[PDB]
């Protein structure tokens, strides 16, 4: 298994998949949750657009690299009428400054 | 199958219902809004859920010192 | 003495890496494929000893017993030179001491019986950063919780 965070705007999906499963199959997972078909989805590893036919392993999502405790991020962009929106992921909030004693 | 957990800052985390039930609080209470738990904390909570379910050789669960105090309070609140 | 022993065994139960009545054979089977330094504590099957450290070495799992005498824990003085041995009220402290000292006995990562609570994992993390619990922005109940287990492992 590979452990993933699928992220778009302010949405984050925690899910797992086989290293051997494909990008398309992951889109089918996204479609079940977020109700948008595969051809209205683009998935990314960082800035790299992921091809439907590649397995997750071939995209660089390995069980060593995508653990339950430290899932790998897949970016997600939807169709926006006649095009695709730009890939955009809202950062999580910033932690406060450490107390002094935690030096 | 899935539940939505919303942080104070409005980030929406979609996690397997089974995983979310790791929290006794969540188990007790489709969406849950956490008005007092920000996304840098809630995100790590969700990773904890995955880790706990998967490990129920258990690996280390690393926590940045910078989130540790808030995470402790959240974990205590969530009963996990 | 019983009060001290009670506190020590309470800490040991809180670790998540105390395996109780685990047999010698069970420990070796568990550590067989583990990385070097991986360790657990279990009961000793030997009359003279309370507890044993089972640890993976580069040559296979090995066992180092812990003595408990005069209200103090120390490593096996039959194996280690008695004069070079530190004595501890707390057996988790003993382990923590050796884990930190190689950050002599090579101990790295404990073998958990099950997944620790998130609360406990946060406690370990905070312990790595400070002993000054009184200065932390936490409710008293959570400070009390930190006070109960001050170790980094
Ligand atoms: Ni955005
Ligand atoms: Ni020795
Ligand atoms: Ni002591």
């Amino acid at each position: 298994d590979v452990f993933l965070m699928i992220r778009r705007h302010k949405t984050t999906i925690f899910t797992d998949a086989k290293e051997s499963s494909t990008v398309f199959e992951l889109k089918r997972i996204v479609e079940g949750i977020l109700k948008r078909p595969p051809d209205e989805q683009r998935l990314y590893k960082d800035d790299q657009l992921l091809d439907d036919g590649k397995t997750l392993g071939e995209c660089g999502f390995t069980s060593q690299t995508a653990r339950p405790q430290a899932p790998a991020t897949v970016g997600l962009a939807f169709r926006a009428d006649d095009t695709f929106e730009a890939l955009c992921i809202e950062p999580f909030s910033s932690p406060p400054e450490l107390p002094d004693v935690m030096k | 199958m899935y539940v939505k957990l919303i942080s104070s800052d409005g980030h929406e985390f979609i996690v397997k219902r089974e995983h979310a039930l790791t929290s006794g609080t969540i188990k007790a209470m489709n969406e849950v809004n956490f008005r007092e738990i920000p996304s840098h904390v809630l995100s790590k909570v969700c990773m904890y859920f995955t880790y706990k379910v998967r490990y129920t050789e258990i690996p280390e669960f690393p926590i940045a010192p910078e989130i540790a105090l808030e995470l402790l309070m959240a974990a205590n609140f969530l009963d996990c | 003495q019983a009060a001290r022993l009670a506190k020590a065994l309470r800490e040991l139960g809180q670790t998540g890496w105390y395996w109780g009545s685990m047999t010698v054979n069970e420990a070796k089977e568990k550590l067989k494929e583990a990385p070097e330094g991986t360790f657990l504590i279990r009961d000793s099957s030997h009359s003279d000893y309370l507890l044993t450290i089972s640890v993976k070495t580069s040559a296979g799992p090995t066992n180092l017993r812990i003595e408990y005498q005069d209200g103090k824990f120390r490593l096996d003085s039959i194996i280690c030179v008695k004069s070079k041995l530190k004595q501890f009220d707390s057996v988790v402290h003993l382990i923590d001491y050796y884990v930190q000292m190689c950050k002599h006995l090579y101990l790295t990562k404990p073998l958990y019986t099950s997944a620790p609570s998130l609360q406990h994992l946060c406690r370990l993390t905070i312990n790595k950063c400070t002993g000054a619990i009184w200065g932390l922005p936490l409710p008293t109940r959570l400070k009390d919780y930190l006070e109960e287990y001050k170790f980094q492992v």
